């Protein structure tokens, strides 16, 4: 098939467990961006520079 | 009529050789480069995020095909 070329080569990567070391995970009110990593940005500017 | 007994000699020899590829052999197959795979996001109905390794991200896949995946530092 022309398909047959989009199939997997590799067995792709499990979900075993649990979410990584501080998500982002939203309780009542919370305003949380997927995208921004939780602990780089918290750590200062003046530390890790712009 | 037989006059003769006989002991039949024969030249088997081999000397020349000819083999020829059969055509399998340069038929193509896929390759893939293969690295390490940091990070998976998927979304159809709803998104799903697997972080494997969390380090800067030199590389970056998107894939549309049935499903969007975008597969990080893959």
């Amino acid at each position: 098939y022309y398909w047959s070329r989009y199939r997997m080569p590799t067995q792709m990567p499990k979900f075993d467990g649990p979410a990584p070391v501080a998500a982002p995970q939203s309780m009542n009110s919370t305003k949380t961006n997927e995208f921004i990593d939780p602990i780089d940005d918290k750590f200062p500017m003046s530390i890790r520079g712009p | 009529m037989f006059l003769i007994h006989f002991v039949h000699y024969k030249t088997i020899l081999q000397k020349y050789t000819f083999k020829f590829k059969h055509i399998f052999l340069s038929i193509d197959k896929y390759n893939s480069l293969f690295f390490n795979i940091s990070g998976i996001l998927i979304w159809l109905n709803i998104i799903h995020i697997n972080i494997i390794l969390i380090k800067y991200s030199f590389f970056i896949l998107i894939n549309n095909f049935e499903y969007l995946i975008i597969l990080i530092s893959t």
